[PDB]
């Protein structure tokens, strides 16, 4: 109901493994960001060709050793939010300390 | 062009808009903004099917029309309340436009969604600045309650003790 | 001949000019003007200073922080969540 | 009932402090300490230079400037960082830079006002044929002292452009009162 | 407010002369600015210089009626007297 | 005003000490709030000194 609700910011939208697997196999997920201390949560950034455009979804999984053989099998690039610029900023902070 | 009072147009009394007619200067501006907001919301909802344009359209236009009615005598408490209500509505429009965005303006790309500040937000911010720069003083007695730091050097022992007691201290020795 | 190279005198002239900028009647006038502005602002505010010096941490933020911290720390027990706090 | 000719204009309490006795009102920087007209006044009648500091900052504070609000709570932090959080040396060099910039912008505004006088003469010729080609020096000083609203400026320019009448001026704009929105500002 | 009108007139004459080009002699009290050949805009520039020198606000209504150096000094001296209040 | 601005500027800390005579003529009945001590206390309270 995108024509009925008011717009309220952009919150994540908790999915499930099955939902994410469906939209990964159908080629709607562009990038995944594994997060959680236990690394069991995923930020899924969808592509513009998906039915809904770019949406940053949030998925929680069981530990299934078949995620890679679906994501990189179809199209999905895994990534982490800590780039070399963030690492160098951390090194600068350690130097200041 | 014929609002507020009379009008002469380059013959006699040329500076007639600046005469005090009894109303707020921004009365016809907020009434015109209410009219164009209601019309644009109804037209957008008819053209697209989204219901946020009509709900955030006529719903804010009615409040702006009531504020413009209350600003027709801007020398009273209804005038002050009307200019405050109109500023609140226009500030809410600006806030929604630059923070959340418009649902019917949702697009596929995240960079294309981009809440931004379009003509409606610009007009509401211009109305806000018009209220601030013409007249908003009035109902200045409504503020946060005075602190015990206000009444530390106050010459009124009764007022200092009233603020003392209201702010929870109460039994602290005054020694004044 | 020319000993002026490697200009330690020119890099110390910046500090000399910095020292000479102050201790003048212009800087005394600026300080007195700043005292006037501080006096005006201190008479204007008189409530926000008490809010920020007395109220804002001790009676607004710190009780919220310790209650949220205690409820985040202690187990989901009636004694630890209600009666002991 | 007891209608005294003129319709009673209610005199509300002031919301802004009156401008200082050393002010110029023309976007030019004021003097450093002494407003330079005291030398053209007698001694012991220049007592109202400190009697402006008193009742501009101690004894005649408008109560609209003592209002406690969320915006004033936030703004106290900016003022505290300016006064007790930033060194007076850096405040002094920034004060000198702002003084020089304000002198430059005053020279720019003065040149703009003189050009507006020339435009005043041009619009007063196109609208009265060729007879009236002067310009209002009182309106020139009014533009320089920022006493005119943009609506007053537009109405006067239009008035010149289609009937002439240089010495028929718009009303002086009232000072803008301090805006108040309950507990917000 | 007991303004020294002689001092005010002397400084007014000095400002008028300084802007235009004449000496302090040619700027006489009874002399009209028109005699000195200051144009309309030049008279306005002279009023601006007087405002800048005396650090006061010139009485706008009545600036169209500043004809003599004596009138300029009298309006200025009245404004110096009215500034302190 | 000179004393208040010297205090708020900090210069009163490093200024030369001075003596000032105050005259309030004897017309108050008994000791019903002396205006000299009232004025000096207001000076010190305004300056927080
Ligand atoms: C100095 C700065 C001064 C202000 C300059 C801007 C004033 C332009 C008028 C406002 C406008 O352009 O705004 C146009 C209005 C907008 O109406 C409002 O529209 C809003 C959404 O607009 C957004 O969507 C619109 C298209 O749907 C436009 O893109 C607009 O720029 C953008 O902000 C609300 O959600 C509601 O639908 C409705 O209240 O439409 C209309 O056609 C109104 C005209 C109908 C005739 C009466
Ligand atoms: C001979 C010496 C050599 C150097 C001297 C001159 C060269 C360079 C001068 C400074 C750099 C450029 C300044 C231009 C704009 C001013 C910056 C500013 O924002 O404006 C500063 C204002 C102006 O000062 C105060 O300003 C007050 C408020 O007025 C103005 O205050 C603001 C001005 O920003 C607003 O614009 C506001 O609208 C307007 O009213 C008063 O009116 C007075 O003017 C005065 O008390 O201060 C404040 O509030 C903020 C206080 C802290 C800000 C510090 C900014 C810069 C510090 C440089 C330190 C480096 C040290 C090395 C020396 C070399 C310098 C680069
Ligand atoms: C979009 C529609 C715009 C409608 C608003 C202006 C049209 C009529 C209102 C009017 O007469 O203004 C009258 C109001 C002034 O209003 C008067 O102001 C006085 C000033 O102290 C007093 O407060 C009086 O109480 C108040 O009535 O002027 C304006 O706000 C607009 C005048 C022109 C400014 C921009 C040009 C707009 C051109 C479009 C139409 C002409
Ligand atoms: C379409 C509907 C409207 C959409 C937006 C259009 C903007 C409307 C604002 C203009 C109204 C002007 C007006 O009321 O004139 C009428 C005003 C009324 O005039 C003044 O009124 C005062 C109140 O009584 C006093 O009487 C003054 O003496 C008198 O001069 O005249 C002026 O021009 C004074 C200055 C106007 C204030 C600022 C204009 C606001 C717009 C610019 C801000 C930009 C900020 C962007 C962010
Ligand atoms: C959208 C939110 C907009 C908030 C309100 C904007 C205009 C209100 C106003 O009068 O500004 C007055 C403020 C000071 O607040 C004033 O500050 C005063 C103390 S002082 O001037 O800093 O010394 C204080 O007494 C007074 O209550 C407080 O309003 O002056 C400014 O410098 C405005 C800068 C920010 C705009």
């Amino acid at each position: 109901s995108v024509k009925t609700a008011w717009r309220t910011q952009e919150v994540l939208r908790e999915l499930s493994y099955t939902q994410l697997w469906a939209l990964v196999g159908e080629g709607h997920v562009a990038r995944v960001r594994f997060y959680g201390p236990e690394k069991n949560k995923v930020m899924a950034t969808t592509r513009a060709s998906a039915p809904g455009g770019e949406r940053l979804c949030k998925v929680v999984l069981p530990p299934d050793p078949e995620l890679l053989d679906h994501l990189v099998s179809n199209g999905v690039v895994v990534d982490t939010g800590v780039t070399e610029d963030d690492r160098l900023r951390a090194s600068l902070l350690v130097q200041m300390l | 062009g014929g609002g507020g009072g009379g009008g002469w147009w380059r013959e006699d009394d040329p500076y007639w808009p600046l005469r005090d007619w009894g109303d707020h200067p921004m009365r016809w501006w907020t009434l015109a903004f209410a009219a164009i907001m209601a019309a644009g919301g109804l037209a957008t909802s008819v053209a697209t099917g989204y219901v946020e344009p009509v709900q955030a359209g006529l719903g804010a236009g009615s409040l702006l029309a009531l504020a413009g009615a209350a600003m027709s005598d801007a020398r009273c408490v209804p005038g002050a309340l009307g200019v405050k209500l109109a500023w609140a509505v226009c500030a809410l429009i600006v806030l929604k436009e630059v923070s959340v965005g418009w649902q019917h303006k949702r697009k596929r790309r995240l960079a294309a969604s981009a809440p931004r500040l379009e003509l409606t937000g610009l007009a509401a911010a211009a109305l806000c600045a018009g209220y601030m720069l013409t007249d908003m003083s009035g109902l200045g007695e409504v503020a946060l309650p005075p602190n015990p730091g206000a009444v530390f050097k106050s010459p009124d022992v009764a007022y200092r003790a009233s603020v003392w007691q209201k702010w929870g201290y109460g039994q602290v020795q005054m020694r004044v | 001949r020319a000993l002026l190279l490697l200009p330690f005198s020119a890099v110390g002239g910046a500090v000399a000019a910095w020292q000479g900028l102050f201790n003048s009647q212009r800087y005394e006038n600026f300080l007195m003007s700043e005292g006037e502005r501080i006096w005006a602002w201190r008479n204007r505010s008189e409530n926000e200073r008490w809010f920020w010096e007395v109220f804002a941490w001790d009676r607004l933020i710190f009780p919220i922080l310790v209650i949220v911290a205690w409820e985040y720390l202690v187990p989901n027990h009636l004694v630890w969540a209600v009666l002991a706090p | 009932f007891i209608s005294p000719m003129t319709p009673y204009v209610p005199e509300e309490e002031p919301t802004r402090t009156p401008p200082s006795i050393k002010d110029t009102g023309t976007l030019r920087p004021a003097s450093e300490w002494y407003p330079q007209w005291m030398q053209y006044r007698r001694r012991e009648d220049n007592y109202v230079f400190w009697q402006d500091k008193f009742m501009r900052c101690s004894t005649d504070i408008p109560w609209a400037e003592k209002r406690w609000t969320l915006f004033s709570t936030v703004w106290y932090l900016v003022q505290q960082l300016r006064f007790v959080g930033t060194p007076p040396a850096l405040r002094y060099v920034a004060f000198l830079g702002w003084r020089a910039l304000m002198f430059q912008v005053y020279a720019a505004h003065k040149a703009l006002v003189l050009w507006q006088c020339k435009l005043d003469a041009g619009l007063a010729r196109i609208g009265s044929g060729g007879a009236t080609a002067t310009f209002s020096k009182t309106m020139a000083l009014r533009r320089l002292h920022w006493r005119n609203s943009p609506l007053a400026e537009a109405l006067y320019a239009l008035n010149l452009y289609k009937t002439g009448r240089v010495h028929l001026l718009p009303p002086v704009a009232k000072p803008i009162p301090r805006p108040t929105f309950f507990w917000l500002f | 407010a007991a303004v020294d009108k002689a001092k005010v007139l002397e400084d007014v004459r000095s400002i008028i002369s300084t802007q235009l080009g004449t000496e302090l002699e040619k700027v006489a009290p009874e002399a009209k600015f028109v005699d000195l050949g200051a144009d309309s805009l030049d008279t306005v520039e002279i009023m601006m210089a007087l405002e800048e020198k005396f650090e006061i606000a010139l009485e706008e209504e009545g600036a169209e009626k500043i004809a003599t150096v004596q009138d300029a000094a009298d309006m200025i001296a009245a404004q110096i007297a009215a500034k302190g209040n | 005003g000179s004393l208040v601005c010297q205090i708020y500027s900090g210069l009163f800390n490093k200024q030369i000490s001075k003596n000032i005579l105050l005259v309030n003529p004897k017309t108050t009945s008994n000791n019903l709030v002396d205006y000299n001590v009232l004025l000096i206390q207001a000076l010190a309270g305004e300056t927080e000194m």
